[PDB]
C-alpha cells in the first residue's frame, strides 16, 4: 500500500508532535524526521524527504534542515538517469487565505547531477519557526514539489 | 430548498 | 484502515456512492427511525475538506417516513489548518438514473446549494435534503436497479 | 476488505511480472497456468478490466510466444456506463532502456464479443496469443533484473467542455 502513493507529484508532509520531536533532537543530534516515501508520478520516481528538526551540519542547533534522496522504486528501470527534475520545497505557514496571505518559506534548486541527501542546512532558523503560524497545534507543513516535464 | 439535520 | 479513508479523494470534486442491499436496508431503515447509512468520508481535492454524505433510505425530519433524506457534513481533516472557513464551495447531490447513456440520456434527480456560513458545522472543525426524493418518485425510471442505488455528490472547485 | 483503489492513470495499468525465470519455467510445466494482473478501473468510476498473460503462450502460440489477454470484470458502476465495452486498447511489452523500442499492438474491441458486453448477463479473455515469440522476447531489454513489464492503455473518454 505505499506504492499506492503516486501523486502530482506534490507531497505534504505533516510533523505533529513538534515540540516533542524539536526536544528529542535537541537531545539527540543528527536525529532525522522521515517523510513517507511518495512517487513523483504514477511509475515513476519514488522519493522520500527529510527533516532535522535540530538542524545539520551549518545549521546543528540553530536551523531546520531539509533534504530529498531517491529511493529504489519498482518502475526505475523505465526512468530517465540521473534524477533531474525540479524539486521546490515550501514550510507552510498555517493561516487560514481568506483572512490572511499566508507567508510560506521556499526554495527550488535544479538537481545535481552527482549523488541521486540534498537539501538546505538552513531552510528555517529556529527564531524564524516560531513566526507567524509555522507551527500550529503542535504540527508543522513540509511540502514538496516536483515539476513534471 | 436547503436544510439542516 | 484510516489511512485508507486518507486515500479517499474526490474525482474532480465528486463522490458516487452506492447504497447496495437497497431493498433490506430500507426495511431497516423503517424498523428504526434514526438509522442512518453513511458514505466514506472523502477530500474535496488532494489537500482539501474532508467530507462525509449520509442518507435516510426511510427519510428523516420532514422527509421522515416518506422521503429519501441525504446530507452533508464537513469532518476533521489532516489540511484544516491550510483552508478557508468557513466551508462555503458549492454542493450537489444527484441520485442517478441508473439507464445505459448509449439509449437515452438518464435523467438525474439533483438539487444544489450554497453552504449557509452561519451553519455550525461548516465552520472550521449535516446539511442537506429531507426531502430529497419521494419514496413513490424514486420506484421510476432506474433509480433503484439490481437492488442498489447511487448517489453521487459533487463539490465545486474554484 | 481490499481497496477499490485500483485505477489507471490515466487509462493506463503498468504492470510488472517478476521472477520471470522461474515463472517460466512455471508455465512450461503447466499450459493451463495464467498470470493476472491486479483488476483496475480505467478511470475512477469506469469500467473494471483484468489483463491476463501466458508467459509460455496459449493457443496458436503455446511454446512458442507470450500471449497477452485482457478481459472485462463485473464492475461496481456498471450500470451507469455504456455497453458494450468500447474503448480502444492497446498493449505494450515495454523495453526497459534508458530513454527505447516497445512492442505495441492495439484494436478496438470488438462488439460481438461476448466478454465485451456487460457483465451479468463463464468465458472469457481477448488478445493475442503470439504477442511476441520467445526468442524475441530475449531481445533488447525486455526481460531485466528477471522481471517483465506489460502496459495495457486504454482510451478514456474525452471530457466535452
Amino acid at each position: 500500500e505505499e506504492l499506492s502513493v503516486g501523486s502530482d507529484g506534490v507531497l505534504i508532509w505533516k510533523i505533529g508532535s513538534y515540540g516533542r520531536r524539536l526536544q528529542e533532537a535537541k537531545a539527540k543530534p543528527n536525529l532525522e524526521c522521515f517523510s513517507p516515501a511518495f512517487y513523483t508520478h504514477k511509475y515513476g520516481y519514488k522519493l522520500q524527504v527529510s527533516a532535522f528538526l535540530n538542524g545539520n551540519g551549518s545549521g546543528e542547533g540553530t536551523h531546520l534542515s531539509l533534504y530529498i534522496r531517491v529511493l529504489p522504486g519498482a518502475f526505475d528501470n523505465l526512468l530517465e538517469w540521473p534524477f533531474a527534475r525540479r524539486v521546490t520545497f515550501s514550510l507552510l505557514d498555517q493561516s487560514d487565505p481568506g483572512l490572511a496571505k499566508p507567508q510560506h518559506v521556499t526554495e527550488t534548486f535544479h538537481p545535481d547531477p552527482n549523488w541521486k541527501g540534498f537539501g538546505y542546512p538552513k531552510f528555517i532558523s529556529h527564531q524564524d519557526i516560531r513566526k507567524r503560524n509555522y507551527v500550529r497545534d503542535d504540527a508543522v507543513f513540509i511540502r514538496a514539489a516536483v515539476e513534471l516535464p | 430548498r436547503l436544510r439542516a439535520r
